[PDB]
């Protein structure tokens, strides 16, 4: 006897020894990404070329 | 013979049972089966309890 059974219920494993069916379906996916700059250029300039005399001496 | 027909005693109610079958022996009146899929599904069950694979 292996007791009682019911009729219209889907098969599902309910004691210890009954068998399962799985679907191993596993798709896994993860991604990180960062990034970071910082940007500097100076430049600077003063030319004399033709000093006039009351500004020569400075 | 009115205190039965007042009153209810402690400890003596009843309860709700429910329960899915299948209902058998139509006369064409029965479920399409293309609309509810758990009567087939169902029927086919029992047939495989019963020691019918289909």
């Amino acid at each position: 006897n292996y007791g009682y059974q019911p009729l219209f219920e889907d098969r599902r494993p309910r004691n210890i020894g009954d068998t399962l069916t799985i679907v191993l379906q596993e798709n896994v996916s993860a991604s990180k990404s960062s990034s970071a700059n910082a940007s500097r250029d100076g430049k600077t300039s003063f030319g004399f070329d033709t000093v006039p005399r009351y500004l020569q001496g400075l | 013979e009115r205190i039965r027909d007042l009153t209810s005693v402690q400890g003596v109610r009843e309860n709700s049972l429910i329960g899915y079958g299948l209902v058998v022996g139509l006369d064409g009146t029965g479920d399409q089966t293309t609309q509810t899929p758990f009567t087939t599904q169902t029927l086919n069950n029992m047939l495989s309890q019963l020691g019918i694979t289909v």
